[PDB]
């Protein structure tokens, strides 16, 4: 498949979303 | 950062996904 990402914030979005939400937390935010 | 490296028309959605942590 393809798809056009703007590369920027979906690019990353997608990260997070494909699996960078996991790996990605952190304790305490802000 | 593959985002830099994928960059353009189709971001290595495998690579995202496969990028994880």
């Amino acid at each position: 498949f393809v798809n056009q990402h703007l590369c920027g914030s979906h690019l990353v979005e997608a990260l997070y979303l494909v699996c960078g939400e996991r790996g990605f937390f952190y304790p305490t935010k802000t | 950062g593959i985002v830099e490296q994928c960059c353009t028309s189709i971001c290595s959605l495998y690579q995202l996904e496969n990028y994880c942590n």
